[PDB]
């Protein structure tokens, strides 16, 4: 409560200046996603040092990502559309060939220390005993092994889908930069002079079928109730590495159909376009 | 000293370790060791630990494992304080233990490690291709040419580049970095042109003038902000470079052009790089502050965006136009080509342009950092000023400024306790004296003296003068800090009237320490304690002169005879304790114990007795003239009886008090009583109070009576005022030239730019101006300036309006103060004793002259630096004839003086005083020019000359200032003097030569020989009244003491025709 | 560019901060009330310090580790100059305080630290004005204009005035200047101690006789030149103070201060840069004034110092480890070497006598070693 | 957590300090030199957590608590 | 309010009573189980006055 008061007396978010320094609002309000497309950022992530929040910094540190940010370069020979003038992404784990240790299961090893020493001392703060305290440090350690068990997967296994699927045709946006800090998607609109413009992101709230809610709830099952062809390996599943062929013809198919979709319109807009007037005086300086 | 003479280097590389010695490179052996291994520190303010390894290991990435050490976990273990040496050292040495470096050790000297892919590597945990390639074969590390180290890799993986995370610089942040830096295969020019140009075309990208290992290598945002604050690290340090290159001075520059050059980037990057290719003048200046880099640049970018100089602003203009250009004067330019020359194959960045420098001519004042300024205004300048519109100021809170009624007195212990004499001077007090007297003394008390002498004396109150002082000496006994004293010392004296507790010393010269766990506390003091005090110490010197110790004779008594609690006795009890058989009791009417309580005349039948006596009976009471008459008569009486040394108080001294108070000692049989006039430094400052001093000799004393005292004379002068006293304002608005306020003090702020204007305006008030901004970041600059009489006195006499409004302008932003501390002004500054009566003289002199009719000048000889302005009328024309005196053409023409700037000859012959004039002598009169003293025969001698040349003009008025002799009898006998003296007979005035002093008897005596009319007056207690209430100056207690006797004896001779 | 490379100020600081961190400890302990040792302490920290008793000084309060004090380049000449009126008033002295009821003047001021220091030098003395007043004046010191104001009134036992234009000027107008400067200085006081910027016998010599067009004041005069202003610079403190009698000989002419300025001059070569060898041609005589530096294999050792004897007059030579077979060498370039093994073609050498030194015989140092581009010489 | 001894400086230094270093008050930096804040209105909303209608006007729009003319302060 | 001001007073209350409460424990020598048992029903009904 004391580091958290002094935490958010600075503010509960803030915004970047054209000067680059960061401004702090100074009040303490409840978060909208409908600020993600404002110049607002939560606070907690914006890793500026605060002189008595030091636990709140230290602890959102363990929210930065371990991952690197590849250039989509099969992409950009194949001329494949891309609305970032350098395109790329942020791939969350990297790969992990001949090492003994992982190094994306030692970041968790450090995460679950700082963790135990939280919950220790939240623990004796609430003079709680000793058996239950153990069975959180134990349950701890336990996903520290199922971490790394698992971490063999995620690293040198799913990092090529995440690469391989980041020069797919219509995967034309940048996702991330790495700073949660700074990262703030770019938004084009559609304006016209004569109309409001259409932003292409939007907090429409239509589910698209449940597609933009966000259970984090599915970090349990990975975690612990799910098997990988590469963790198997003590049966060795052969990879899969599957045919260009269906995603292409897909991607293709929606870049032939939403390519003519607006063809009549551009077409009768083009005509148009030099027909939009302004109603002007002609005063005569001199006669005849 | 044109030319640049830097020697270059790839410093960079010279930091790269050779590969055997890659293996000792973190001294496994030894612990690391601070300012050499490693630099912490532990900012306690914010809060923050900051590790930095020295050496190679500056450019360190860790691996997530090394994360995973005690060591980087150390910070969250000591949230608040800093991390023990020991802790720190153990945890960085283990974990430098365990960091090991694959390399292969070679014998050809030429042989350098490649500690970059190195240690990037090994944070990988040789994951990545180029971590691939350094575990397999690490012999790649090991490179002769700085750049085929690289190329040697580019081409083993066949990639065009390596993105390469940079470290930050601090070890415990973890924080996500800002960019990080690609290096390109681009072996020859030609590569680095088609990557710069390639690059040109992609979001957030920028690079460096020059590249280290030769290498081309890029730096890549991950937002605006970043890339922001990296260009203006960059720019700061170009800065500071070119700086120290166009000071001339040898200089390892790493890179001839420290600054970014961006070739992808947002507008504000791009202007960042624009007024950062400027190098412009405001840096030099510190105009600019520094504490929100960036912020500042973009300001200043906008300022060149719009610039008045025409050539900056095309300047700048085309710079941002072609911002992946790189921008250097041609002295760079010299540097690059000797660069190139020493290294053929060296790359630097292909698109550059030569611009001149454009020259500006401003020189800025400016200094960040604390401190007030405090300005001298001067009375004119090259700027005219035309009909300037008032200038308000605003509302400032007591965080920043406030205004304390009176400044406490600084002051020595010892001089608190001195004190001045007055001797009588009369041989007789014929009936007629005695009539005019009491008349005088009876229309004086039936009225009560003046108002506004009665408010300075009910502010300027001692107690609160003397309590910052005497405070002190109870917070360092308190902590044992004071120490060594003398027994009798007054030190000791000041000790036991700060603290209730007894004291006592462990032997000599040696206080006792505290009780364990003991704080006694400070004693209670009325107002009138420290002057019962100096009263104790006043008769102890009256005793005997040469005394040092202050302690009462043993088998001795005294009576302290009005009394309350008199909290004096009790100090004055503990002071002797060391003494055997010390009566010492108060006796008032309102006594409390251990104080007897008892009227005065005492009961027939009590019997009291003592070798001292310090009345200070004062009747509360309103009542009759004849009633405190007959009173104070009989305090004195009984006083005198019962002590061989009575020490009175006199609540209303006039002459007629005083000499019935002789008179009545006359007529008590068989003593002759000596007596004195005399006067504490402990008293208020203004009351007239006065201390008469009574004592036995065997011999009848001659000259008994009093006439024109000084002590008297303090009270007599004063009466009731024609005018209510002069309450001290606080002005805000400013006119230009306006003559309107009252005496007071300037007070405010203004925006920082409106500030150079607003001193320029109030130079025609005050003399002086205090200024400053809270901080770096608020615009509003705090000023405070008390009106000075004289400034009026001299900027009114002609209605232009000149000032250095041109140099103030310099001032803007930065050159006029910064004080985040509170600062407190007072309404009521300390002054000097000689300042103040010269002050007084000025006033005297000043109302004399509105009186005189028709004179077409005033002419100050001895004038200084203008000091008897306050003195002349606006109208009438001023001269002044000193030799020292500095010539301003400029502001005499403009406001109508003279100066004669010669030695003035006083001579009969020679001297040629007009008609219609009022000649000033004040004050020197006593010296020659050079400054020595000229003897007194010959002052009388010029003084005649002076009456007898201005004998034949019809009309003119001098005044003849002088020191009489009698002052230099009386601090003989005194104490109180930390300004004047008595050097060998002759009196010594602030830093002045020692002087002999006229007889008054024998100038009056004199110039009625000469037959001139004169009227030898001095100022009186109106007059005091009029300079502080004027000046803003209260005048202090040793200033208080010294001030009449002091006054009385610098008579002004006043010459008239 | 030796004047601006030279600074005094770097000169110093390893001498003042040793006796910060010294004093820090407690570990410093004597000294007169007086004495330079006192004020270099005064120089070194921000906190007031105090003697307990006679020669010894106040033991830190238990926590307590105050903050160097802050000198700019030009703060210790400002004291060395107190130092010097001190001298100048009487020349037994050994303590260097202001008598009490006196006054100094250091004229030219920003922040000038000195005055800070030396008000700090003086607490223990009764009554002593000490103020900067300079035209960029921050306080303590008031901001004022040179010549002062016709007003205002200042006088001091001491002036020393450290004034000097930072814009570029016309020669007229920087000597009616410094002759107003040098007057007001004269006039002010009775030991002024004014800076020349540009002591030309003509500036010198307009100076005195501007002092002898003043009434009724013969003024004697000197130049002087403090240890702590920098080594290079040909700025000059004229040292002005009235006597009884007209001086004989007021004039100057070919004075050493003088002509330490007079003589420099345009130069017809750009100034040498100090370069750093590593190639050792045998018998060349084409190198710049530097030093060679680098190192070689243990076994090409004795021949490398054999070649460079051609050069250098001696030459430093290490190995980091008994493991590590380079052999590290330093060795700067002498001109008296080069004038002496260039007279004839022949090349001579102890070779024999280096090949002696392979492979323990030439050194083992695993500190890091720091040589100068410019050594100390008396 | 001191019923009957004084609280030691450290602890009171460090916890004024920390619960210093918590509040925070609602503001508009202007450059007008007139102008004063209203340090009343400020503190009072704050402790209310903005919740009373002067609270509100004062979390809507800072810049109301500065002011020229004292009176007009609260007039507004 | 992110924050109940009336929910927060509590919530000072209960960790007031919960001293209280904790030293008549020490003072009984009761165990450890019961008296964390004490600190949970008190933070339980925080949250329920929230
Ligand atoms: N990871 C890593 N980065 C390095 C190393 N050496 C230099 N860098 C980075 O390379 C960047 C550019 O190198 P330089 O041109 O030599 O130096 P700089 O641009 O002036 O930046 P700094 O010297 O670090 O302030 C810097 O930001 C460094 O952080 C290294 O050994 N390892
Ligand atoms: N809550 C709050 N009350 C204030 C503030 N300023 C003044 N007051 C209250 O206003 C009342 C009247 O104000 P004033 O006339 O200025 O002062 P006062 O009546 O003499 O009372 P005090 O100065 O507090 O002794 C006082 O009782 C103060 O408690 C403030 O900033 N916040
Ligand atoms: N300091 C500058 N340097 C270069 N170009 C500028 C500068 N300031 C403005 N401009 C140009 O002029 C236009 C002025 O825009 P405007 O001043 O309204 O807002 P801005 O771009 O944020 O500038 P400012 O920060 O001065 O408000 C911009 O589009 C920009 O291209
Ligand atoms: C101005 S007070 C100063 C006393 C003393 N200096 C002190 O305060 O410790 C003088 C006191 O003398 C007392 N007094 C007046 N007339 C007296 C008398 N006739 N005999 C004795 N005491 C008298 C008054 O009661 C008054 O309190
Ligand atoms: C003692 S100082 C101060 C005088 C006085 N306090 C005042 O300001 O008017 C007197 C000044 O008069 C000047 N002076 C001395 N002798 C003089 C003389 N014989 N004729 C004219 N001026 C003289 C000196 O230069 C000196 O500065
Ligand atoms: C070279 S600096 C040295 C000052 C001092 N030694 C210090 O740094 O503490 C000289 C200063 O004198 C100031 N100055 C220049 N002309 C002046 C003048 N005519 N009157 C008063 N001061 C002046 C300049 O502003 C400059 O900052
Ligand atoms: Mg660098």
């Amino acid at each position: 409560p004391v580091e958290y008061g002094i935490f958010v007396q600075r503010g509960a978010t803030y915004t970047i200046n054209a000067a680059g320094e960061f401004e702090f609002s100074g009040r303490n309000e409840k978060w909208d996603q409908a600020l993600y497309l404002s110049e607002h950022f939560p606070a907690l992530f914006s890793d500026v040092p605060l002189a008595g929040a030091n636990t709140i910094i230290a602890i959102m540190r363990l929210f930065t990502p371990q991952g690197f940010l590849r250039t989509d370069d099969l992409a950009i020979a194949a001329n494949f559309p891309r609305a970032s003038r350098n395109p790329q992404t942020y791939i969350p784990y990297t790969n992990q060939r001949g090492t003994v240790t992982n190094e994306f299961a030692s970041r968790f090893r450090t995460i679950v220390a700082t963790l135990a020493n939280v919950v220790n001392e939240r623990a004796v703060q609430d003079d709680m005993q000793k058996a239950t305290r153990s069975c959180t440090k134990q349950w701890l350690r336990h996903l520290e092994t199922q971490f790394d068990n698992i971490a063999v997967a995620h690293t040198d296994h799913l990092s090529v889908v995440y690469a391989t699927m980041s020069n797919f045709m219509l995967n034309f946006t940048n996702n991330f930069s790495g700073n949660h800090a700074t990262f703030k998607p770019d938004q084009y609109v559609i304006t016209s002079p004569e109309g409001s413009y259409k932003p292409i992101i939007e907090r429409q709230g239509e589910t698209v079928d449940g597609l933009t809610i966000i259970d984090t709830s599915i970090v349990w099952p990975i975690l612990c109730q799910c098997t990988y062809p590469l963790v198997r390996q003590s049966i060795m599943e052969e990879i899969v590495y599957p045919d260009p062929s269906t995603t292409l013809s897909q991607s293709l198919s929606v870049a032939q159909v939403l390519s003519k979709l607006t063809l009549p319109d551009a077409f009768i807009n083009m005509i148009l376009s030099g027909g939009d007037s302004v109603v002007m005086r002609t005063y005569q300086t001199e006669a005849d | 000293m044109w030319h640049y003479t830097s020697i270059n280097n790839d410093t960079r590389v010279a930091l790269d370790p050779k590969p055997n010695q890659i293996r000792t490179i973190t001294k496994p052996n030894t612990v690391p060791q601070l300012g050499t291994d490693y630099l912490y520190t532990f900012n306690s303010q914010r809060r923050s630990h900051t590790l930095r390894l020295l050496g190679p290991f500056q450019y360190f990435n860790f691996s997530e494992t090394d994360r995973g050490h005690p060591l980087f976990r150390l910070p969250l273990k000591y949230p608040s304080k800093a991390i023990p040496a020991d802790e720190l050292i153990d945890n960085l040495h283990s974990w430098m233990r365990s960091v090991h470096l694959l390399h292969v050790r070679s014998e050809d000297n030429t042989l350098r490690y490649n500690w970059m892919l190195g240690v990037y590597a090994r944070s990988t945990n040789y994951t990545t291709p180029v971590g691939q390639l350094v575990v397999n074969a690490p012999a790649i590390l090991n490179y002769s040419n700085p750049q085929d180290a690289f190329n040697s890799v580019f081409v083993a993986l066949g990639i065009d580049y390596i993105d390469i995370p940079i470290t930050n610089s601090n070890i415990f942040d973890d924080s996500s970095t800002p960019y990080n830096v690609r290096i390109w295969h681009a072996p020859t020019m030609t590569e680095v042109n088609h990557i710069l140009a390639l690059m040109r075309k992609s979001t957030l990208v920028s690079t460096h003038s020059s590249w280290h290992w030769n290498v081309l290598h890029t730096f890549h945002y991950r937002s605006e902000s970043d890339m922001i604050d990296h260009f203006a690290a960059k720019i700061l340090e170009d800065w500071r470079q070119k700086e120290k290159l166009d000071k001339g001075a040898l200089v390892e520059a790493d890179r001839v052009i420290q600054r970014l050059i961006p070739l992808s980037s947002s507008t504000y990057v791009q202007r960042l790089a624009a007024i950062g290719a400027l190098y412009p003048n405001e840096f030099t200046e510190n105009v600019l502050d520094l504490s929100r880099l960036s912020t500042a640049l973009l300001q200043l970018s906008d300022t060149y965006y719009q610039h008045a100089n025409d050539q900056l602003r095309r300047l700048y203009r085309r710079m941002y136009n072609d911002s992946r250009t790189l921008y250097m004067t041609q002295r760079h330019q010299e540097l690059l080509l000797a660069q190139i020359t020493a290294d053929p194959n060296i790359l630097l960045y292909p698109y550059t342009y030569i611009f001149t420098t454009i020259p500006t001519s401003m020189n800025y004042i400016s200094n960040t950092g604390q401190g007030r300024i405090k300005h001298s205004l001067t009375v004119t300048g090259a700027t005219e000023h035309d009909t300037v519109a008032d200038i308000v100021l605003g509302q400032t809170g007591e965080d920043v400024i406030t205004i304390s009624m009176v400044e406490p007195m600084s002051i020595a212990v010892e001089d608190m306790y001195g004190y001045v004499l007055d001797t009588p001077t009369r041989d007789i007090w014929p009936a007629d004296e005695q009539i005019e007297q009491k008349g005088d003394a009876v229309a004086l008390y039936d009225t009560k003296t003046s108002r506004a002498l009665g408010m300075f004396n009910n502010t300027v109150r001692i107690d609160d003068l003397l309590s910052p002082l005497l405070s002190l000496v109870y917070r360092t006994y308190i902590k044992g800090d004071t120490m060594t004293m003398t027994q009798g010392s007054l030190d000791h004296l000041t000790l036991c009237a700060a603290v209730d507790s007894d004291i006592t010393f462990v032997g000599n010269r040696m206080i006792a320490p505290l009780p364990e766990g003991y704080i006694p506390k400070p004693m209670h003091r009325n107002n009138s304690t420290m002057k019962m005090l100096s009263l104790y110490v006043a008769l102890k010197k009256l005793e005997n002169f040469a005394t040092n110790s202050y302690l009462m004779a043993p088998d001795t008594s005294i009576i302290l005879l009005g009394a309350e609690r008199e909290p004096a006795v009790n100090i004055l009890r503990r002071f002797n304790r060391n003494v055997s058989n010390v009566r010492i009791i108060g006796m008032g009417d309102r006594a409390v114990e251990p104080n007897i309580r008892v009227r005065v005349p005492f009961p027939i039948d009590k019997n009291i007795s003592a070798d001292f006596i310090i009345c200070d009976i004062n009747s509360y009471e309103d009542q009759s003239f004849e009633s405190m008459f007959s009173e104070t008569i009989s305090v004195v009486t009984t006083c005198a009886s019962a002590a061989t040394r009575a020490l009175v108080k006199i609540n209303h001294p006039s002459e007629y008090m005083i000499n019935s108070v002789i008179e009545r000692l006359s007529q008590l049989g068989g003593v002759f009583y000596h007596t004195a006039l005399l006067k504490t430094a402990s008293q208020n400052p203004y009351s007239y109070e006065t201390y008469i001093y009574i004592t036995p000799i065997a011999a009848a004393v001659r000259f008994p009576f009093y006439s024109n005292s000084a002590m008297i004379n303090r009270y007599m002068t004063a009466v009731a005022d024609d005018e209510m006293p002069i309450i001290p304002s606080i002005h805000t608005v400013i006119k230009g030239h306006s003559n309107t306020y009252s005496p007071g003090l300037f007070c405010g702020c203004v925006d920082v730019q409106s500030a150079p204007l607003a001193l320029s305006q109030l130079k025609s008030y005050c003399s002086e101006a205090t200024t400053w901004r809270v901080d770096s970041d608020d615009n509003l600059v705090n000023i405070i300036a008390r009106i000075d009489p004289a400034r009026i006195a001299l900027e009114f006499r002609t209605r232009s309006n000149t000032s250095a409004y041109h140099e103030y302008q310099r001032y803007v932003p930065n050159g006029l103060g910064f004080k985040v501390r509170k600062t407190r002004e007072f309404r009521y500054m300390h002054r000097e004793v000689t300042f103040i009566h010269k002050l007084m003289m000025y006033a005297l002199i000043r109302e004399q002259i509105s009186l005189t009719e028709n004179m077409t000048q005033v002419v100050s000889i001895g004038g200084r630096n203008l000091a008897d302005i306050s003195v002349v009328p606006l109208n009438m024309k001023y001269v002044v004839i000193d030799p020292a005196t500095r010539i301003e053409t400029l502001t005499q023409e403009k406001k109508n003086i003279e100066v004669q700037s010669r030695p003035f000859q006083f001579d009969a012959a020679n001297m040629d005083l007009e008609n219609n004039s009022i000649y000033l002598f004040i004050a020197v009169i006593m010296n020659e020019p050079n400054g020595a003293a000229t003897p007194a025969r010959m002052q009388m001698d010029k003084i005649r000359n002076v009456a007898t040349a201005m004998l034949t003009r019809t009309n003119c008025v001098a005044y003849i200032s002088f020191y009489e002799a009698g002052i230099i009898t009386r601090l003989d006998q005194s104490t109180a003097h930390k300004t004047i003296r008595v050097e060998e007979g002759r009196l010594k005035v602030a830093n002045y030569v020692p002087v002999d002093t006229l007889v008054e008897a024998d100038v009056t005596l004199m110039l009625r020989d000469i037959g001139i009319t004169h009227e030898i007056i001095r100022p009186s207690t109106p007059e005091l009244i009029d300079a502080c209430s004027n000046y803003g100056i209260r005048l202090g207690s040793t200033g208080g003491a010294v001030l009449d006797v002091f006054n009385h004896y610098s008579p002004v001779i006043k010459l008239v025709r």
